[PDB]
């Protein structure tokens, strides 16, 4: 299960949330998904869906007894090792060098799996620095690195 | 070696030199054009791999799948084509088209002896060439049909068993060509030593008599053949010719009176009436024209390439050296001519009511001469035949001018038995058979838009001899199970080809019952058609089209399902010559006469046997299978007709059935590994067994692996799927690190809001206090 | 709060008009009917239990320490505000703060809403909370 000083991560952001929608001790359900990632976890849409959740701010408000229940599912849920990033990008490499065309990038970070947003990969680049040569690719392998470690090296 | 006068025969020089290559880059990719064309891919974004036509260096784009692997410049035009580190879809064209374009002409390609029509006699034939194959073992020797008999001769005397050499390809494919290729080459090599032929002459020259009766030109080529064949030469003790014999199966009858258009009756006909026998024409009343009578002169009336007259001629020797005499040779003419007048008895609607009349007298007259027997006798019980219920009866327009076109048909068929039997007479030499080489051909399954029982035949035929080569195919892989040593003897396929195969001919198939449903007038295609789907109907597996016509029932075959149509059937079944003529002219003077007509209800009832018994034959004869291949319908040569080929190509090897598939272990590496990403075979080796995948769809091999039904497509998906749901864990991880940097100031800030929303909040109440607006008030 | 207590002194001596030494309860009505909206009876009376006893300076300077406890600087005030600015132009679009109000942290209820921007030194969409805080509390005129 979670600890004491776990839910503490919990209550400590909940209070944050429901803070911006108005206290009213309830959290938007969209939101929901956005929160359960500050806790060190990167759940999976379909799955975030799986418990609650929705999308245009106005359809459930969740109160705390019921919060907490739902981030009790979306912690035994796959999370992609280092490996299943490397082997998935590189069913996307021919040459070998291990190097990714930069449209590919921004491609697949939409057109597969699950597009999420033109600013957000603009973003995530924008943000965790990955610089194309001066051909055009970037090396997969040192970008998912910079991912995984996360915001807070 | 060298390069004597090997030309053609032979893979010639250094054009392998000079000038490049990337197993990326370079690639196949589909064209509407030219079949598929060489690529250098440049940009892969996902699903959609973008690419350029090396060729007119045009930029167009390809889905990664529809692609094709490129080999290198070293397999370039490579002779058994298994050897290619790719022998896929596509690369068998580059290989094989370069080599049309080269007179090349010859690639066995692994286990077969591809060969396609060249459309230009090749001089790589001559008696050097020959001689350059005695003995010559495959793989040194450049691939060429020949050697495809010298190991067919070695693998039968030192492996003291038969052999058998068919023939596969489409119509006009070059079979009923390289047939008589294979049957000279056993002649000009294990030799035996004004009248007769030198029994190599004798079987040799036995090519343009059944031809000049059996090939017709037809609208695909101009020497089509309308008759199976099956030639068998027998050997001695020592290793030498000793016998021959002929089979031929199911003829083109409907053929003898009848060309929808650009096509010829059987050659004889127009050549008889070529006027190369001057001294001959009073001897079939004959003056030519052949364009001049009816029964031949429908379709075109010359095709382009062939000489009638030196075909004649020939036609004329043959029969000589081939063992016939003045009588034989010319009565043979004689019955031939005959045909061609016995469809110039015009006739009269008579009765201005709806009776019986002779048109003229003068030409029917003669037919009465050739044949023999009396024009009395004849057009007399032609019109008012005679065959009583153990009395007189009475034909119609119909009933006469439909008669003829059973008679003269009905003859030609008789005509050529007796042929094939005089033939298959004067090259039996009774002498000491020990072990028999063996070549067929016979055009195989064809799909006409209208099918009829004569294509029932043909493909019934011709699915026979499918599980057949089907049969002596799976041997070759309970051959690569050992090699890999895995042994499925988990595996009942083969018997869904019996289901037609069955069917089609059990004691209670439809042969048997169109065979049967004659034991009784009462021929009403009715009670035929209900007889059919009372006994085969919903029970197995066989019941719109464009441009399709009429049909009674299908059959699921083998290369499709082919819609029957079992209008007129019957007669169709049999000779509906009027039995008042049979008995007649069965007692004529001219000899071929009578002992065409001297004294098994027939044809389910020749060819239930004759194919048992060719088939009971093969089954006992080592197999050497050659593919022949159309390169354009334009029948001229240097061509290649990409969709052509490539279709031809899909019926043959180019594997493959419901068979397991196996996957090299190296390869199996890259599309595969992701299912379970946490060398070689050892790799795998584990996936699979933690996968726990189902132990009984595989056997690990040596080579590779194996899998059973299409399961590696089952796994596919399961990549597909999974690989993707990867990509969502990152994707859903980029999330999850975006908001952790923002989580800072979405903390940050609220710490901001809630001072102003407060500040404010603590302000107005202030600008509400009486004293507060009391001291403002008092600002001096 | 030095110099205002000078000011303060100002401002008790205009409401103390018979210089009684105090604000009589009669000394409010007088400045206020001699300049503004005479407040109503009890709202006088009420007015002045507000504080302990009668009022001399020192229960004057006292009433107003306590309505003005929590004041966070103008600068934590101003600097509360550009902790939205992330482009640093001293401005808010309108539409935004007021959303940022109305819907965040405590539903600003929509009166408190009213009664602020009402003179909201809101301009061209944009909102200057700098010139805003400086008026909210602090430097500017009395
Ligand atoms: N190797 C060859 N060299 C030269 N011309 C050839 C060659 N093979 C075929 N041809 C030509 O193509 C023609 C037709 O070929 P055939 O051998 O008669 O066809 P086929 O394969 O027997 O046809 P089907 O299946 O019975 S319709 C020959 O008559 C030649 O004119
Ligand atoms: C060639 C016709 C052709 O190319 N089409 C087909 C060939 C093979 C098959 N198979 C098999 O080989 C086994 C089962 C099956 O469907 C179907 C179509 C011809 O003229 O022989
Ligand atoms: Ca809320
Ligand atoms: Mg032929
Ligand atoms: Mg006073």
């Amino acid at each position: 299960k979670l600890s004491q000083d776990e839910i503490d991560d919990l209550k400590d952001v909940f209070e944050l949330f429901d803070f911006w929608d108005g206290r009213d001790g309830a959290v938007d359900a969209f939101k929901l998904g956005d929160v359960c990632r500050c806790l060190g976890i990167n759940p999976r849409n379909e799955d975030v869906f799986a418990v609650g959740g929705t999308h245009k701010m106005g359809e459930k408000s969740l109160p705390f007894e019921e919060f907490l229940p739902a981030y009790e599912g979306l912690m035994d849920c796959e999370q992609g090792t280092f490996a299943d990033y490397m082997e998935a990008f590189k069913t996307f490499d021919r040459e070998g060098q291990g190097f990714i065309s930069g449209a590919e990038l921004r491609h697949v970070l939409t057109a597969l799996g699950e597009r999420l947003s033109d600013e957000d990969v603009d973003e995530i680049i924008k943000l965790t620095d990955l610089q194309e040569d001066l051909e055009g690719n970037v090396k997969y392998e040192d970008f998912v690195k910079k991912v995984m470690a996360g915001p807070y090296p | 070696f060298s390069d004597p006068d090997f030309q053609y025969l032979a893979v010639d020089r250094k054009k392998l030199m000079k000038e490049a290559f990337d197993g990326k880059k370079n690639c196949w990719v589909p064209d509407e054009k030219e079949g598929f064309a060489s690529a250098e891919i440049q940009s892969s974004k996902g699903d959609e791999i973008t690419v350029k036509i090396v060729a007119d260096s045009s930029t167009r784009t390809v889905k990664k799948d529809d692609i094709q692997s490129m080999n290198p410049p070293k397999f370039e035009k490579l002779e058994d084509m298994a050897n290619m580190t790719y022998l896929n879809e596509a690369s068998v064209l580059y290989n094989l088209r370069s080599r049309y374009t080269s007179g090349l002409i010859y690639t066995y390609s692994g286990l077969f002896c591809i060969a396609v029509n060249p459309y230009r006699r090749l001089p790589i034939y001559t008696d050097s060439v020959i001689a350059k194959y005695r003995g010559k073992r495959k793989t040194e020797i450049p691939p060429h049909l020949f050697s495809v008999a010298d190991n067919a001769y070695q693998n039968m005397v030192t492996d003291r068993e038969n052999q058998s050499c068919l023939i596969t390809g489409e119509s006009g494919a070059g079979k009923t060509e390289n047939t008589k290729k294979v049957i000279m080459y056993l002649a000009k090599v294990a030799c035996a030593v004004k009248k007769e032929g030198s029994l190599e002459d004798q079987i040799i020259q036995a090519n343009p008599v059944l031809e000049a009766y059996g090939n017709a030109k037809t609208t695909r080529n101009n020497n089509s053949s309308r008759f199976g064949k099956f030639i068998r030469i027998h050997f001695g003790p020592t290793g030498k010719i000793a016998g021959a014999d002929i089979e031929t199966y199911l003829l083109e009858k409907s053929r003898v009176t009848y060309q929808q258009s650009a096509e010829r009756n059987y050659h004889i006909f127009y050549q008889i009436c070529s006027n190369a026998i001057p001294e001959l024409n009073d001897v079939m009343l004959v003056t030519p024209d052949s364009g001049l009578y009816s029964f031949i002169n429908q379709g075109c009336l010359t095709v382009d390439n062939i000489d009638d007259v030196e075909e004649f001629k020939l036609c004329d020797e043959a029969f000589d050296i081939l063992g016939f005499t003045k009588e034989e040779k010319q009565s043979m003419f004689k019955c031939t001519a005959s045909i061609l007048h016995m469809g110039e008895m015009k006739f009269k609607q008579r009765p201005r009511e709806e009776q019986a009349e002779s048109d003229g007298t003068a030409e029917a007259e003669k037919v009465a001469f050739l044949c023999g027997i009396n024009a009395g006798d004849l057009l007399k019980a032609l019109l008012k035949p005679k065959v009583k219920v153990g009395v007189t009866k009475g034909q119609n327009m119909n009933q006469v001018v439909n008669s003829v076109g059973a008679l003269a048909k009905s003859l030609y068929d008789r005509m050529f038995n007796w042929l094939v039997r005089r033939v298959n007479k004067t090259l039996d030499t009774k002498a000491k058979r020990n072990y028999y080489i063996g070549v067929l051909d016979i055009a195989g399954f064809e799909i006409f838009d209208f099918n009829s029982f004569e294509q029932l035949c043909i493909n019934y035929t011709n699915e026979r001899l499918q599980q057949f080569f089907n049969h002596h195919m799976f041997i070759l892989e309970q051959e690569e199970y050992k090699k890999e040593g895995i042994a499925w003897e988990f595996i009942d396929f083969g018997m869904d080809l019996q289901m037609c195969i069955d069917l089609i001919e059990k004691p209670m198939g439809i042969l048997s019952i169109l065979e049967e449903e004659c034991m009784f007038p009462k021929a009403d295609d009715k009670s035929f058609q209900d007889k059919l789907y009372q006994n085969h109907m919903g029970k197995n597996r066989m019941f719109t089209r464009p441009n399709q016509g009429p049909a009674h029932f299908e059959l699921h075959h083998y290369a499709g399902n082919v819609p029957y149509s079992i209008t007129g059937w019957l007669e169709k079944n049999k000779d509906p010559i009027n039995e008042n003529v049979v008995a007649l002219l069965g007692a004529s003077k001219e000899p071929l006469v009578a002992e065409l007509f001297k004294a098994f209800q027939t044809i389910s009832a020749v060819h239930r046997e004759s194919l048992n018994k060719l088939m009971k034959n093969l089954y006992s004869t080592h197999p050497h299978f050659v593919r022949c291949i159309i390169p354009n319908e334009l029948k001229q040569p240097g061509l290649v007709d990409a969709e052509l080929v490539l279709h031809q190509l899909q019926c043959n090897g180019v594997l493959r059935k419901g068979f397991p598939s196996r996957l090299i272990y190296s390869e199996f590496k890259q599309r595969y590994s992701i299912l379970a990403p946490n060398d070689g075979k050892t790799v795998s080796e584990k996936i699979l067994a933690g996968l726990q995948m189902d132990p009984a769809e595989y056997r690990l091999g040596t080579t590779k692996v194996f899998f059973k039904a299409g399961v590696l497509g089952n796994l596919e998906e399961m990549r597909d799927e999974r690989l993707s749901k990867i990509i969502s864990m990152f994707q859903a991880h980029i999330r999850g690190y975006l908001i952790r940097k923002a989580y800072k100031k979405l903390q940050d800030q609220r710490i901001g809001l809630s001072v102003i929303q407060r500040n404010i909040r603590k302000w107005l109440v202030l600008r509400n206090w009486q004293w507060w607006k009391l001291y403002s008030k008092v600002k001096p | 709060p030095q110099k205002q207590i000078q000011e303060m002194k100002e401002a008790f001596s205009m409401i103390d008009v018979d210089r009684d030494g105090f604000v009589s309860k009669e000394d409010i009505k007088a400045i206020s009917e001699q300049l503004g909206r005479a407040p109503d009876d009890k709202e006088l009376t009420a007015m002045l239990k507000e504080a302990p006893g009668p009022l001399n300076f020192t229960m004057f300077l006292s009433i107003f320490s306590d309505k003005l406890s929590g004041t966070d600087s103008e600068e934590t005030i101003r600097n509360a505000f550009a902790m939205f600015d992330e482009q640093e132009t001293k401005k808010l679009n309108i539409e935004y703060i007021k959303d940022l109000l109305e819907n965040m942290g405590d539903n600003f209820n929509k009166d408190e809403m009213r009664m602020t921007f009402k003179e909201a030194p809101v301009e061209g969409g944009k909102f200057d909370y700098v010139k805003f805080t400086a008026m909210i509390k602090g430097s500017g005129e009395e």
